């Protein structure tokens, strides 16, 4: 229930932030602005003279005989060709970046939405749990759901335990002490338990590891029998 | 042909010479980047334009020791947005 | 490499100079200069974006405790050296000395003089070397003193030997193997770090991919400057001589050719700069991914964070780039 409530609260906060002028879609507006500016510049370039006597073709034709009209028209032709070529090259360069972004988005869709990924900071900050897609004009939005630890506590720890001249290590977890007793707990969530032969394994004696302790290890079989 | 009031605050930075802003010893997050680690902002004093050296973050020292560990006791669920 | 040099050009001063007739004639060619300015400004801002996104992975500036004992591992050659004003490490100092720049665009109260006198200038980066050194030191201290927990939340301390036991267990080898061979592993790591230091200090000359950027930018600028000595079919290459020997009706004809040639040179320069900035951005993205996945965690991707089974990684800064020790 606590996790459900936290998830619902986070979704509600996202909705509230996005509703009231988030203005977070700058990356999707830059593309539109760039394309519009490019087209407007291309149209505005039509009013230049490029060293001719006039910027209007009909005026040049009207004011001059064909032999001079041709030499006056060549300059305009050259200039406008140059402008168009510049536009095309810049469009190519931008399309390259757009393709790179599309490839990244496809990989992220494959690895974050259709599965669970262990790559750090790839599907959000923290430990990845889930992800959901949404569409938007000329783009995609991923909602990444992650798990974050909190409210840490301080403990004393040892690498191994010593008992009956034997060194015991935890199968999966760490040894922790609250001041007088030793327990074994999992790393990501505090949940102490009694140390027994079931959740530890033995290898060697008590004179190789640096920093062992003398605590006891419980065995269930003997109490079970008698 | 326009002239800027040279009697106002003048500051020297590796980017060049800055006129119209007063240098302060506080450090905030960069707002308008000037360069060489110098940024500027519009702050309330009255209101005026100030220049400063941007900060990188708050200090922190981990309490390392030979046999001390920290274990979480609670968790949180985060939902974040990414745009592509 | 993460970033390259930031340059700007004064189109009117490059094409015309102090002449007024040339500027009046250039006024009739539209808005090429504005497009060139916009492109170069975009490149300049992109460089700072690259640097920030690569080196700004840490929320807070972490510190290392006064006592340096980490289970026998030294870490002396990579932690900051308080003696130096810049607070760099030994390896960082070697890297800084190995690569030589031309200029960072500071006050300029040769070749650089010619570039300046023709309207070509260089702008300084937004982050100085000291800030990048602080970022690297914070990352290294966090990695050493907290493991991988500082990249997924708040830093939680843990003794280094137990962290190494975790990392050993993460590659399919039990931790009792480490606990019983701690001194040998520490000696091997110390010897490897010393060997890296000795190789780098004894004229390794391994920083070529970082010198190539500087050389290419300088060569492009030198070519652009030397392009001013051509004629492009005109009588001469100096506008003053044309103005002195010819009447305005013919002077305009002679000046148009020079204007067109200079514009073509500028356009080709800017296009090549764009094409190079693209690949620099790709390399910066790769470097950011490596920083986020190798030093902030342990990766099972084969041959991504070094050759062999990945254990750890440490970052270092260098002029216009980063270095990883896997
Ligand atoms: C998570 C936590 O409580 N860590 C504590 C730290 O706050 C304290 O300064 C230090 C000194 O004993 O011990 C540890
Ligand atoms: C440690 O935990 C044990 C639980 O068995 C408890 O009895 C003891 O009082 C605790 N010691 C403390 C909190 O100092
Ligand atoms: C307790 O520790 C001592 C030395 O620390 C060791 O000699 C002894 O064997 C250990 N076990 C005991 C006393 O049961
Ligand atoms: C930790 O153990 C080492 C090894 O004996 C010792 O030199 C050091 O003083 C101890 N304390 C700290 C804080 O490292
Ligand atoms: C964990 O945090 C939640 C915050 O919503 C709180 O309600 C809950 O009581 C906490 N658990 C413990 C054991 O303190
Ligand atoms: C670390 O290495 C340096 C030089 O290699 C050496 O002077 C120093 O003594 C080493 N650290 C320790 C604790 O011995």
């Amino acid at each position: 229930k606590l996790i459900a409530n936290q998830f619902n609260s986070a979704i509600g906060k996202i909705q509230d932030s996005l509703s009231s002028t988030a203005s977070a879609l700058g990356k999707l507006q830059d593309v539109v602005n760039h394309n519009a500016q490019a087209l407007n510049t291309l149209v505005k370039q039509l009013s230049s003279k490029f060293g001719a006597i006039s910027s209007v073709l009909n005026d040049i034709l009207s004011r001059l005989d064909p032999p001079e009209a041709e030499v006056q028209i060549d300059r305009l032709i050259t200039g406008r060709l140059q402008s168009l070529q510049t536009y095309v090259t810049q469009q190519l360069i931008r399309a390259a970046e757009i393709r790179a972004s599309a490839n990244l988005a496809a990989t992220k869709m494959s690895e974050c939405v259709l599965g669970q990924s262990k790559r750090v900071d790839f599907c959000g900050k923290g430990y990845h749990l889930m992800s959901f897609p949404q569409s938007a004009p000329h783009g995609v939005v991923f909602l990444h759901v992650t798990y974050v630890p909190a409210q840490e506590k301080n403990f004393t720890t040892a690498p191994a335990i010593c008992h009956d001249g034997k060194a015991h290590f935890p199968r999966e977890g760490v040894f922790v002490s609250n001041g007088t007793h030793w327990f074994v707990t999992q790393r990501n969530f505090y949940e102490p338990q009694i140390i027994t032969t079931d959740n530890t394994f033995v290898s060697g004696n008590c004179d190789v590891v640096i920093g062992i302790v003398n605590n006891t290890v419980y065995d269930p079989l003997q109490p079970e029998l008698d | 042909t326009w002239r800027v009031s040279t009697g106002s605050n003048v500051f020297q930075t590796r980017a060049g010479c800055l006129i119209g802003a007063e240098y302060v010893n506080n450090s905030y997050e960069c707002d308008i980047p000037i360069g060489a680690g110098i940024c500027a902002s519009y702050q309330t004093q009255s209101q005026s334009i100030i220049a400063y050296t941007m900060s990188l973050g708050a200090e922190n020292s981990v309490a390392y020791s030979n046999n001390s560990i920290a274990i979480p006791t609670n968790f949180t669920i985060s939902v974040t947005t990414e745009i592509l | 490499p993460v970033s390259m040099t930031k340059t700007s050009v004064d189109c009117t001063m490059y094409i015309c100079g102090d002449s007024t007739e040339c500027s009046n004639l250039l006024l009739q060619y539209g808005s090429f200069c504005t497009q060139l300015k916009r492109a170069l400004t975009g490149i300049a801002v992109e460089q700072d974006k690259n640097t920030q996104e690569v080196f700004a992975q840490v929320k807070q500036i972490y510190k290392t405790p006064p006592i340096k004992y980490f289970g026998g591992f030294n870490f002396s050659q990579i932690l900051p050296d308080p003696s130096k004003p810049s607070k760099r490490s030994f390896i960082e100092d070697l890297l800084f000395n190995k690569v030589t720049l031309a200029d960072a665009g500071f006050i300029k109260q040769d070749l650089i003089c010619a570039q300046k006198f023709n309207g070509l200038t260089v702008l300084p980066p937004l982050l100085t070397d000291e800030m990048i050194a602080q970022y690297t030191s914070a990352l290294l201290a966090g990695t050493i003193t907290s493991g991988w927990t500082f990249g997924a939340g708040a830093a939680l301390q843990i003794p280094f030997a137990m962290q190494m036991a975790y990392r050993f267990n993460g590659i399919g080898v039990t931790q009792n193997v480490l606990y019983e061979n701690q001194k040998l592993i520490a000696n091997q790591f110390n010897s490897a770090i010393g060997k890296i230091q000795d190789s780098l200090s004894s004229t390794a000359s391994a920083l070529g991919k970082l010198q190539d950027v500087v050389n290419h930018n300088a060569q492009a600028l030198n070519t652009l400057v030397k392009q001013l000595s051509s004629k492009f079919g005109a009588i001469s290459s100096v506008l003053n001589d044309i103005l002195s020997r010819l009447d305005p009706p013919e002077a305009e004809v002679q000046i148009d050719r020079l204007i067109t040639g200079r514009l073509q040179s500028l356009q080709t320069y800017v296009t090549q700069q764009l094409i190079r900035a693209a690949e620099i951005r790709a390399s910066a993205n790769l470097a950011a991914t490596k920083m986020s996945e190798c030093v902030l965690g342990q990766s099972k991707r084969v041959d991504f964070c070094g050759k062999g089974y990945h254990l750890m990684s440490f970052p270092q800064s260098a002029p216009h780039g980063v270095v990883f020790l896997h």
